[PDB]
């Protein structure tokens, strides 16, 4: 159930975002597995952090990250937005967002394929399948 | 007593199932209407998916400190309740004769989609946002200006009726196929049917973003499938309003019946069939009227409130002064009134 | 007409099918199986663009990265040409093993990393004289 | 008196392709004052380029307004190579013209689309993402990605076409001008649209010209000027161009102006198709820009060329040098101070995102806030072009 | 002075009266322009859709597409990177870290070999450079690592890449080294 | 400052020069296309203006002090 | 027109398009376009 | 055509009038500060932030020349500019604020000896 | 008027740096007769419109020297 | 030079224009027509009212 709907919410910041909305095009859709966002934190499951990351913007993502409930996750989606990316060597670029909120899965380059962040989308739901959250409470 | 408990569970469980997949039908419909496909992943098939995501979003539940708990906690639960649910009380042509209601059938429905406003209005009110609970009394303004509008033309058309009890519109629209056919402001309730349970191309308080990234409260858990499946419930319930009144049951061919019950069946073989007809023919008049909902979803961009209260209080409703100026009146002229 | 177009997989495994893709292509002209993977062109005369080559994954933990990568053009249509037809072009390997690692992500022996070297200074051996 | 109150508009997602923190104040939901207030991705490409070599500059530099990618390439080329004295052949001006014009598809597509989410119909935003994953593979099939390339150089471009791409093209623009009749049939003529945009942040010419925009809005003010007909850079003088020009300086002719672009830019993709010549797609000489990579691996000159080329960059003249094209969301300048160096001593781009975006205030005044998310969409403002 | 800059021909336009003759109130009164749309709407429904059902097809990839930098060797091949450091050089995000050092044999070779994952804009640049076409961007989309330290490629993990395929490598520099 | 003429289709460039220490003034009295640029002149550079309305920092943190573009 | 797409009439065309020669591209010029407006300028 | 909290940027000539145009910043940056600790909820209490802005201020009492004094005062009204609503926020506001000792542990403690 | 200073000389009292309250004489200067910072003399002016809940205008914060004058405008409601 | 991609040595220029109203009844009769559904629904509901008027009196 967690693993079939799974929708995020977008954050959405440069490049990647547009990659990002080309995954809501017809080509590669999203509502073929059930992505469908909406725009607000609580609503959300998983965060996809997508363009570059600011050093303005990090407290605000950080802040939409609280503001959202216990079973989340983070898609580093785009080169950028993981270990820095193609800037990382501004005043004002956050060095990855592995300073600001901790990332379940990584998504690598500048703009990722559709194919890349789909392909992201399955391994965290690959991942989802390894969860044992229940058999956790029996203490395995 | 235990056929009749039988029989509210069969009743709530095809609501209740039939609202579950009304999400993946409109979605899926939105889609070929989009070019794509839609929920074509969930487990067997492809026809699964809020099935799976209502199990999916309850396990999520947070609270905020700007809000009392105690309103938008039950306030989801008030419209799941009223707006959703008991509107089935009348039991909107149960499409056969029966129904499982006793009678006074459309101002009980008239009373309990009044009901639902300030659902969404102390819904709007928590939080305590200076920039939410104007959007709360903007949503809440035109939900009523279009409610008014609703009001104002079914209680015109069973002007063609006079019985106030739910089955006597209905046996009295077989002659005519009065639905419609003598009347087609069916699209201006329509169009009202849009605003009064808002799915609609109006949009208008889910400035989802807009805001401080929110846009009704983000009360997301329960209460956010509370409000997904009232909304959905609402949809269905008035569309049916709709095929109950406005647009007709007890299609032709059960007129017909007698051209070919009577070639089929020799006496009452335990009413075996014929509810089912009329069952398939009430589901094909509502599905098809939604199929206009799931269009109109994906047609025609947001409507700008000023505007809204512009298409309320300026032009619709003179237009339909004038139409019970003369539904009084050209009835009266042509022969006479109806009785009871 | 896609149901008895359908019809031509043969229900034993369309019903593994469905179960695998939400769409039922047919079953047609399988190409060539690869180290894991099976795959099919399409020799269908009315589908869309793009939607002519297929994979069937042979596993239920099914992802991308079975495919062996010669392949993976042929599934991206970097080649008109199926692989198993050109052997001239096909052969620069006699970097003798193949072994084929797909990915091991999320497995515990996933890919950790490492300087190849030594440190770059050499720290002096305690040594002494009398 | 005046007691006012403020919200914040975008923190996320309020726009698409925008990280619009608007800072909006409102007495009766009426925007008497508007603080337009970007900056948030100040991602500081402007300084990184101080330290980067001309070659090393380009990928910095389509960053920058990720919607018009190979188009801001081809801006900062002219540029340089205004600032070369060399000038790139015949199929190299071509062949960046039409990739200038389907970039320019690309680009109008994606802001009415954009602009369309945010007005709130869904179906035109998708229909127009389809043919954006053709043109996607259209650069694809060029660059060495979807939406950005480095495939524009100073000297010229990367690498000559394949043959099934020029093949495919045309039977792309076959039904590109149906799809887009398609998308055009229900917008254009509705009444929603019609009151949804009205004469809605009118800008007059005498304001227009005092407010530094450019582009799409001031020919919908109604001057006749675009750079490509008035300073006809690579080749569009050379190419039956006809520009759109608007009559009511409203949003509406902001549409219809760039919905009559497509149909023009259509047009250059015929001509384009049909008058492409055969000849030298980088510059001519291997001074500049890179040498051929066959023998580069037969010859002496060749691999120094190469070497330097990959390695110090390559000198550029000294001086100054500004340049604007018409982007198709307005006039990007490129503000260059070489120094006589391999590495630009300064540069700083202009963007019109960057000026309508200072405009908003003066046009946002006197409206409501579902105006205001029109309004944003209809000026192009996609904050990846802000710094 | 001529200055030849005039005729906008001002169209005046006055539009008081005749676009109708109570077909006007018609089209007004009742949404036909908009029934219009909502027919057009339908028409788009009953057509092709264009999903690609991503695990199982895949979008179109082309020869020139770049990927995750494999290193290529020769025909039986001795390691074909010669660290000759133009593929460091313009990096634009400096991704590349490498160094270098005489190998036992004679010839020099590559102490390390640094690639930040992190970092690689996908430029293509150090594949338009590296005169033995040594490095290479690959085609495969086989990525979505889930910690950096699974991203930060050695000289290992590139050979082992060039080494998992080079078939495909091989058919993309087929299709493309006569245009590099 | 490059300037753009719509009657003429000719550009202009004119520069005054001004130290960290002592302020030009603007030109925002002209017109009103010029108080978000120089907000954007101030925040590279720290070059600071004169006469003019709004002074702000867009281009930057905001208490984020130096000037990036010396 | 009609003949353009997908449900296909039958009809297509990639053949027989060149135009097969060696190149003539005669220039030396570096910037002489300027020179006239320089010396208005 | 707007300001937000009305910044004027002008800068007079006299020592005097800078004297006294700072002073009555000064007035107005001191008077927001419950305001500030209302709107960044911050731990410690108004007279920290009192005792802060006027060490901020003794950081630059003996700055000789009124030509920089003058984008001093700029820099002292901008970011009051900034603070006096919520352009900053308290992530980007304890930039100003070295309060707890306890994240450092044992340190230098500005001897010789404990460099090393 | 009456016992409003009270609370001044409260106020100035709790306020630092004055070591010798016996020192403040009520009707008395600020700088002068407790060496008073002209950045400390509105820091106490400001403590002052604070404690009464009164906000000042900026030419009665010019005029203030002495606490007469504070008191004088205070008087003000 | 070689054989590069040149261009086709014809043209067969497309669309670039715009497209039309649907069917040949653009006038009034989209209108009159409905008056025509009406001018049919009361010729017989009102009649099935009536109607009623024998049946009432009948029960
Ligand atoms: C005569 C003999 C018979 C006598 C009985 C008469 C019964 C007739 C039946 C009822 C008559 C229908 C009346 C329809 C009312 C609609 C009027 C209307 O919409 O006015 C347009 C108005 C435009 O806005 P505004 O700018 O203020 O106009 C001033 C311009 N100078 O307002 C607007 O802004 C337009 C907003 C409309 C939003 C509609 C959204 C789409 C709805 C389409 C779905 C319906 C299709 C499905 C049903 C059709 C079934 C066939
Ligand atoms: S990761 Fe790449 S695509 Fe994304 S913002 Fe950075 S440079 Fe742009
Ligand atoms: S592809 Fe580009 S970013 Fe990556 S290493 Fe090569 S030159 Fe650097
Ligand atoms: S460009 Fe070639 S020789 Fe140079 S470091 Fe890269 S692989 Fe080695």
């Amino acid at each position: 159930a967690r693993q079939g709907s799974f929708w995020p919410v977008t954050f959405g910041l440069a490049c990647c975002a547009v990659e990002m909305m080309h995954v809501s095009a017809p080509r590669y859709d999203q509502d073929r597995l059930g992505i469908i966002f909406r725009a607000s934190p609580r609503q959300s499951d998983i965060m996809i952090v997508a363009g570059t990351l600011t050093n303005k913007m990090a407290p605000v993502l950080r802040q939409v990250y609280d503001q959202m409930p216990e079973p989340r996750w983070v898609i580093s989606m785009g080169s950028c937005a993981n270990g820095g990316g193609y800037y990382h060597f501004s005043y004002s670029v956050v060095r990855g967002c592995d300073r600001i909120v901790p990332v379940d899965v990584y998504v690598p380059g500048c703009p990722p394929t559709s194919e890349a962040l789909m392909y992201g989308v399955f391994q965290l739901q690959r991942k989802m399948r390894n969860t044992k959250i229940t058999r956790m409470w029996y203490r395995k | 007593m235990i056929i009749n408990i039988v029989e509210i569970l069969i009743f709530l469980v095809c609501v209740l199932f039939s609202v579950a997949y009304l999400t993946v039908a409109e979605r899926k419909t939105l889609a070929y209407m989009q070019r794509r496909l839609g929920p074509n992943f969930v487990g067997y098939y492809g026809l699964l998916q809020a099935f799976a995501d209502a199990v999916k979003l309850l396990l999520k539940e947070i609270v905020l400190p700007k809000e009392s708990n105690y309103i938008i906690l039950v306030i989801s639960p008030l419209i799941t309740l009223i707006t959703a649910l008991i509107g089935w009380v009348v039991i909107p042509l149960g499409p056969g004769i029966t129904l499982g209601e006793l009678n006074l059938g459309i101002l009980f429905s008239l009373a309990i989609g009044s009901l639902g406003v300030f659902g969404s209005l102390l819904s709007g009110w928590s939080s305590n946002s200076k920039y939410s609970l104007l959007g709360s009394i903007r949503s809440t303004a035109q939900l009523i200006s279009y409610e008014l509008i609703l009001t104002s033309i079914f209680i015109i058309i069973i002007m063609f009726v006079s019985s106030l009890n739910i089955t006597t519109i209905i046996e009295t629209q077989r002659v005519v196929w009065y639905c419609i056919p003598l009347l087609p402001l069916l699209l201006i309730f329509f169009i009202a049917s849009v605003a009064e349970t808002a799915r609609p191309p109006f949009d208008l308080t889910e400035s989802e973003s807009e805001l401080v990234a929110g846009y009704f409260t983000e009360y997301s858990g329960s209460p956010f499938v509370f409000f997904f499946l009232a909304e959905y419930s609402n949809i269905i319930l008035i569309s049916a309003f709709n095929g109950y009144l406005l647009l007709g049951g007890y299609l032709s061919f059960n007129y017909s019946y007698l051209f070919n019950i009577l070639f089929n069946d020799y006496s009452y073989v335990s009413f075996l069939f014929e509810g089912l007809i009329n069952s398939s023919a009430y589901a094909i008049k509502l599905v098809f009227l939604m199929f206009s909902f799931i269009w109109v979803r994906a047609a025609f961009p947001r409507f700008t409130y000023d505007n809204l209260i512009n298409f309320c209080w300026i032009i619709l409703l003179p237009l339909l002064f004038g139409i019970f100026l003369i539904i009084p009146s050209t009835l009266y002229i042509f022969d006479s009134f109806p009785t009871l | 007409r896609v149901l008895r177009n359908a019809w031509e997989v043969g229900p034993r495994s369309y019903w593994k099918q469905l179960n695998s893709i939400g769409d039922t292509k047919s079953g047609r002209l399988v190409g060539t199986d690869i180290y894991g993977n099976k795959f099919y062109e399409t020799d269908h005369q009315d589908e869309i663009h793009l939607r002519t080559r297929y994979v069937e994954y042979k596993e239920k933990d099914y992802d991308m990265s079975q495919v062996e990568p010669g392949w993976h053009f042929w599934l991206g249509y970097g080649v008109d040409t199926a692989p198993c037809n050109t052997p001239k072009e096909k052969l620069p390997i006699r970097a003798y093993p193949y072994k084929f690692q797909p990915n091991y992500t999320g497995t515990p022996g996933a890919f950790v990393t490492y300087n190849t070297l030594k440190p770059k200074i050499s720290a002096w051996e305690p040594v002494t004289k009398q | 008196r005046i007691r006012a109150f403020t919200i914040n508009f975008g923190p996320q997602h309020p726009a698409a392709h925008g990280v619009l923190r608007l800072i909006l104040e409102l007495s009766g939901e009426e925007i008497i004052r508007s603080d337009p207030h970007v900056g948030l991705l100040h991602r500081g490409t402007e300084k990184l380029i101080e330290y980067k070599t001309y070659m090393q500059a380009l990928p910095y530099f389509d960053r920058l307004d990720y919607v018009s990618m190979m188009t801001n390439e081809q801006v900062f080329s002219l540029a340089v190579e205004k600032l070369l004295n060399v000038e790139v052949p015949l199929r190299g001006k071509y062949i960046r013209t039409m990739f200038g014009e389907i970039t320019r598809v690309l680009n109008h597509l994606m802001s009415v689309c954009s602009h369309a989410m945010d007005v709130g119909a869904l179906t035109p935003f998708l229909w127009g993402f389809e043919e954006r994953e053709k043109l996607m593979e259209f650069y694809e099939r060029v660059s060495g990605a979807r939406l950005h390339a480095a495939y524009v150089r100073p000297g010229g471009v990367s690498q000559d076409l394949p043959a099934g791409l020029l093949d495919d093209i045309y039977m792309w623009a076959t039904q590109f001008g149906d799809r887009l009749d398609e998308i055009e049939e229900l917008l254009t003529d509705n009444r929603i649209w019609k009151l949804r945009t009205v004469n809605i942040g009118t800008v007059t010419a005498q304001d227009a010209l005092n407010l530094g925009l450019s582009g799409p809005m001031l020919r919908g003010s109604g001057i006749p000027f675009d750079i490509r007909k008035n300073a006809p850079y690579d080749a569009y003088d050379k190419v039956d161009f006809d520009v759109p020009v608007g009559m009511n300086g409203d949003c509406y002719d902001r549409y219809l102006i760039r919905m009559a672009e497509f149909r023009q830019s259509l047009r250059i993709i015929e001509q384009c198709c049909n008058d492409m010549p055969a000849g030298a797609v980088k510059v001519e000489d291997f001074k500049i820009n890179s040498p051929p990579r066959n023998l580069m691996k037969e010859d002496m000159e060749a691999l120094i060329h190469h070497f330097l080329l990959y390695t110090k960059g390559y000198s550029v003249p000294p001086g100054e040098t500004y340049t604007a094209i018409e982007a198709p969301k307005g006039e990007m300048g490129v503000y260059v101070v070489s120094d006589g160096s391999e590495r630009p001593y300064k540069c700083k781009i202009r963007a019109p995102g960057f000026a309508h975006l200072g405009a908003f205030d003066h046009i946002a005044r006197g409206h409501f806030l579902p105006d205001a998310v029109a309004i944003i969409g209809t000026m192009d403002l996609v904050f990846g072009e802000v710094d | 002075a001529p200055p030849a800059g005039f005729r906008i021909h001002r169209p005046a336009t006055w539009e008081e009266s005749e676009e109708g003759a109570l077909s006007k109130a018609t089209k007004y009164f009742l949404l036909a322009e908009m029934f219009r749309g909502l027919y057009v709407v339908l028409e788009q429904f009953f057509r092709a859709p264009y999903t690609i059902y991503y695990p199982f097809e895949k979008g179109p990839v082309s020869p020139r597409f770049r990927g995750e930098h494999a290193l290529r060797r020769y025909p039986s091949g001795e390691e074909r990177c010669i660290a000759c450091k133009l593929c460091e050089a313009i990096c634009p995000a400096l991704a590349i870290t490498i160094d270098a050092e005489e190998r036992i044999d004679g010839s020099r070779r590559t102490t390390k070999y640094d690639i930040d994952m992190t970092k690689c804009i996908y430029c293509g640049y150090c594949q338009e450079s590296c005169p033995v076409d040594a490095i290479v961007e690959t085609p495969n989309v086989e990525y979505a690592t889930e910690t950096r330290e699974e991203l930060l490629y050695n000289k290992e993990k590139l050979l082992a890449n060039g080494d998992k395929w080079e078939l495909e490598l091989q058919y993309a520099l087929d299709a493309d080294a006569p245009y590099r | 400052y490059n300037f753009l003429s719509v009657r003429h289709n000719s550009r202009i460039r004119l520069k005054t020069y001004a130290t960290e220490v002592t302020p030009v003034p603007s030109i925002t009295c002209l017109y009103e296309g010029a108080n978000w640029f120089e907000r954007e002149a101030y925040d590279m550079y720290g070059v600071f203006f004169e006469g003019h309305p709004d002074l702000r920092r867009i281009m930057t943190d905001y208490g984020f002090e130096g000037h990036p573009l010396r | 027109q009609a003949a353009p797409s997908w449900e296909n009439i039958k009809d297509i065309r990639l053949d027989p398009k060149v135009h097969v020669d060696e190149v003539y591209e005669p220039i030396v010029n570096p910037a002489d376009r300027y020179l006239q407006h320089v010396s208005d300028l | 055509i707007a300001t937000a909290f009305a910044e004027t940027v002008k800068f007079s000539g006299s020592k005097q009038e800078l004297q006294k145009r700072t002073l009555a910043l000064y007035r107005q940056f001191l008077r927001g500060a419950p305001t500030f600790a209302d709107l960044y909820e911050v731990q410690f209490s108004i007279p920290t932030i009192r005792t802060k802005i006027r060490q901020e201020f003794e950081r630059h009492r003996f700055v000789d020349d009124l030509s920089i004094q003058n984008v001093l005062y700029a820099k002292g009204h901008m970011e009051y500019q900034e603070c006096i609503n919520f352009w900053k926020q308290q992530a980007q506001f304890l930039k100003y604020f070295p309060e707890e000792d306890d994240i450092q542990g044992r340190h230098q403690p500005s001897n010789f000896v404990d460099k090393f | 008027r009456p016992d409003a200073e009270k609370r001044i000389a409260a106020v100035l009292e709790s306020f630092d740096k004055i070591s010798n309250p016996a020192a403040i004489t009520p009707t008395a200067s600020f700088a002068k007769d407790l060496n008073l910072d002209s950045l400390d003399t509105v820091e106490v002016v400001v403590a002052i419109e604070e404690e009464f809940g009164i906000e000042i205008p900026d030419k009665e914060a010019d005029e203030i020297k002495s606490v007469n004058q504070a008191v004088e405008y205070i008087l003000a409601q | 030079v070689g054989q590069d991609l040149p261009p086709v040595g014809g043209y067969e220029p497309v669309q670039w224009r715009r497209n039309l109203p649907a069917r040949g009844f653009r006038p009034l009769v989209y209108l009159a027509a409905l008056c025509g559904i009406c001018g049919y629904g009361f010729y017989r509901a009102l009649g099935g009212i009536q109607e009623r008027r024998e049946l009432k009196r009948e029960k």
